[PDB]
Order: C-alpha cells, then sequence, then structure tokens
C-alpha cells in the first residue's frame, strides 16, 4: 500500500486554484541588516527579506501532520527562515516552493550567487 | 518622556505606598499604537519586555533554562516564544507549555493545564502570559485569584534557582496576592508596563534574582491597590518607538556561574553575589519534564 497524503502538492494546487496563503506566520522585529541567509538560528534578513519564526512557515508543523522524510525532523522549527519581501505574504508557499544552496547558505535564485 | 524606553516600570514610590483597591480607569483606554507593518501585538509585547529585561541584572549562566507558560495563541502559533528564542543565546534550553494546542520554536512543548507540567530540574527564568479572561468580570469584588497563579506561586519557590529571574503576567483583575508577597523574595521587584500595550492594565510582575527567603514582607493585597492606582494616575502614552531599534536586543551572554549548594550553606557573601546577578545555585544535570495525563 503506497498511499501517503501529499499536503505539499494538495497546498500548491490550492494556492494555484487561487486560494488565500496560510496566515499568522510569526514575523520578527530585526536590523534588516542581517547575512540574508535561507534558514539561521536567530534572525537575518537583510534589506530585502523578512525574518520568520521557522516552526509558523512550516507546511507540516502548521497543518499537524508527519514531516516527509523517514526521522520525523522538521529543519524549521526553532530557527528562523528569512523569506524575500515580495514574497512575504505567503512564508509557507516559499519554503515549499524554494530550495537552499547547501554551500552558500542562500535561497537559489534568491541571494545565491555560486553559479554566475 | 518615556515614549523611547520599551515600556514603564512601577515607580519605586508608589511601591511604598498604603492606598485601597479601586476600579482601574485608564486614560488611554480607547488607543493603540502604531505597529511596524504586519508585526503582531504578541510579538512586539515580547519584544518591548525582553528590552526591559536588558537593563535588569539577570543571570545568564552557560546551558540556560527557561520556561514559558501560557505561550499558545488562538491560531496555534507561538510568538511570545520565537521572540523568546530570539532573545536567548544560542543553545539556552527553553521549554514551552499551554492549555490548547500549538506549533512551537521552543526545545520542547507540554499541552495541557500547567498543573500538568512537572520538571525534575530549576529553571533560570520563568515567563509567564496566562490569563484566564473569565476574570474580567467588572460586576463582582476584585479579589486575589488562585487558578494558575497557585502553580506558578509553587513552581517558583520549588524550581526557581537561585538567582533566576521571573515575569509573569497580571491585569486589574488577574493577580495574586501570594505572588505579589513572593516579589518580596527577591533582590529586587517592579511591575513593567510595555509601551506597545499601555492601554491595557496589563502589567508582567518582574522578580529580579531570587533569595529563596523574604528579603521584604509584601502585603500582596495592598501592593496591588498600589499597583492600580499607579496605574489610575501615570496615563502612559502608547508607543512602538523601540521596536525600531534592535541592534542591542540579544541578551547579553554573562558566563553567570552555576554551583551546587545546600540551604545551610548560603552565607552573606553568596546571597550578596545572587543579588547582584552573578550567581545561580542548581544542579546542573539534564532536563527531564513530563505532563500528567488522567485517563477516564
Ligand atoms: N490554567 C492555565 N494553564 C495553562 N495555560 C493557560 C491557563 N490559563 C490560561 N492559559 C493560556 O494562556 C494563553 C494566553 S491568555 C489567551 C486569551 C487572552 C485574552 C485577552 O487577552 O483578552 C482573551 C482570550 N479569550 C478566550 C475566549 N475568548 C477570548 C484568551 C492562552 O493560550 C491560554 O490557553
Ligand atoms: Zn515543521
Ligand atoms: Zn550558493
Amino acid at each position: 500500500c503506497a498511499f501517503a497524503v501529499d499536503a505539499a502538492k494538495a497546498y500548491k494546487d490550492y494556492l494555484a486554484s487561487g486560494g488565500q496563503p496560510i496566515t499568522n506566520c510569526v514575523k520578527m522585529l530585526c536590523t534588516h541588516t542581517g547575512t540574508g541567509q535561507a534558514i539561521t538560528v536567530t534572525p537575518e534578513a537583510n534589506m530585502d527579506q523578512e525574518s520568520f519564526g521557522g516552526a509558523s512557515c512550516c507546511l507540516y508543523c502548521r497543518c499537524h501532520i508527519d514531516h516527509p522524510n523517514p526521522k520525523g525532523f522538521c529543519d524549521l522549527k526553532g530557527k528562523y527562515v528569512q523569506i524575500p519581501t515580495t514574497c512575504a505574504n505567503d512564508p509557507v508557499g516559499f519554503t515549499l516552493k524554494n530550495t537552499v544552496c547547501t554551500v552558500c547558505g542562500m535561497w537559489k535564485g534568491y541571494g545565491c550567487s555560486c553559479d554566475q | 518622556s518615556q515614549a523611547w524606553q520599551p515600556g514603564v516600570a512601577m515607580p519605586n514610590l508608589y511601591k511604598m505606598q498604603r492606598m485601597l483597591l479601586e476600579k482601574c480607569d485608564l486614560q488611554n483606554y480607547g488607543d493603540s499604537a502604531t505597529l511596524p507593518k504586519g508585526i503582531m501585538m504578541n510579538v512586539a509585547k515580547y519584544t518591548q519586555l525582553c528590552q526591559y529585561l536588558n537593563t535588569l541584572t539577570l543571570a545568564v549562566p552557560y546551558n540556560m533554562r527557561v520556561i514559558h507558560f501560557g505561550a499558545g495563541s488562538d491560531k496555534g502559533v507561538a510568538p511570545g516564544t520565537a521572540v523568546l528564542r530570539q532573545w536567548l543565546p544560542t543553545g539556552t534550553l527553553l521549554v514551552d507549555s499551554d492549555l490548547n494546542d500549538f506549533v512551537s520554536d521552543a526545545d520542547s512543548t507540554l499541552i495541557g493545564d500547567c498543573a500538568t507540567v512537572h520538571t525534575a530540574n530549576k529553571w533560570d527564568l520563568i515567563i509567564s502570559d496566562m490569563y484566564d479572561p473569565k476574570t474580567k468580570n467588572v460586576t463582582k469584588e476584585n479579589d486575589s485569584k488562585e487558578g494558575f497563579f497557585t502553580y506558578i506561586c509553587g513552581f517558583i519557590q520549588q524550581k526557581l534557582a537561585l538567582g533566576g529571574s521571573v515575569a509573569i503576567k497580571i491585569t486589574e483583575h488577574s493577580w495574586n496576592a501570594d505572588l505579589y508577597k513572593l516579589m518580596g523574595h527577591f533582590a529586587w521587584w517592579t511591575a513593567f508596563v510595555t509601551n506597545v500595550n499601555a492601554s491595557s492594565s496589563e502589567a508582567f510582575l518582574i522578580g529580579c534574582n531570587y533569595l529563596g527567603k523574604p528579603r521584604e514582607q509584601i502585603d500582596g493585597y495592598v501592593m496591588h491597590a498600589n499597583y492600580i492606582f499607579w496605574r489610575n494616575t501615570n496615563p502612559i502614552q502608547l508607543s512602538s518607538y523601540s521596536l525600531f531599534d534592535m541592534s542591542k536586543f540579544p541578551l547579553k551572554l554573562r558566563g553567570t556561574a552555576v554551583m551546587s549548594l545546600k540551604e545551610g550553606q548560603i552565607n552573606d557573601m553568596i546571597l550578596s553575589l545572587l543579588s547582584k546577578g552573578r550567581l545561580i545555585i542548581r544542579e546542573n544535570n539534564r532536563v527531564v519534564i513530563s505532563s500528567d495525563v488522567l485517563v477516564n
């Protein structure tokens, strides 16, 4: 039995249909002079980013469903996630749809310069 | 003007009065502060609380232990915990709890009434936002409340390390005489009103550097009457100014010493080090917590 609820895909399709994104993500006060990296131990937003509490931007945390990997582990909870200011109306959507460059720590396509 | 502070602490002369309890009637009752774009009241509020705590002699040991009661919101997240985790040194053990379910950035979360929470270890800092809205009944006498306050007084006495500190939310009607009396068991205490919520009778009762014994005798009925009198005669201008300068926000890593000492072995020299925010007295074992579960 290969049945596995696919919440990531259900949320993306909910957004595409024109559904209002998950709200009440926890936005932090910070200097906005930070390194700009994607997921950090304290708020780290730069001039064009907002910083949020990790758990509140995790689809799995927010929906009370399991995390998709063998260990139950969440890489957002207990950290802070930097969201481009133009995408901060949907931090959950953003963290789902994007990937963190494993060498510079930035969002691929939103600060990562390693492929120039 | 205090509009550039994070908030206003109760002046010492108001603590020394013997007022009788009146109804709280705030001048700025109707007003609201304009928060920075997209910032929640609970984030602004805890930020200002932490900015004020930055001015006290908090003990900040390595492997600091912080527990936060009343941390859930009606929207299922923990904004106050997120600020505490931002404020506390990286690696600080932060435990979370609330009656209702929520997701949290804390190292561990316990769901249920706080009276079901037990911990083996002692703590360096206790934060409480617990509040029952059913206490704002304007039509009966405002007496000392128990509920969760009874747990909190016991928890401080049994599980707060000497030298540790406390910040417990109160309001006009949500308060407790023994908790005020316990403030006299610290080297110093105040009632702190955040500038962003200064239109509310809420305050945080802050005990700074626990001493385990009475330093002052405090009548908690008189002291809450004094607190209301201060609030009634001292309109506080709503302000979010301090929210815009976060450059010095993180709690200063003081490396405060931790010792395991026994009740007959606490000098006036020790008491004095406790009073200065230079000593934490507790065991340094592993942190173990549990929630009691009633089965049918
Ligand atoms: N004994 C206890 N044990 C463990 N947790 C406890 C205990 N008592 C309270 N809490 C927790 O404290 C948190 C903050 S108070 C939330 C609140 C504020 C206001 C306000 O501000 O007016 C109003 C309401 N309201 C309720 C219904 N219509 C409005 C609720 C909260 O998540 C609650 O579950
Ligand atoms: Zn998660
Ligand atoms: Zn890169």
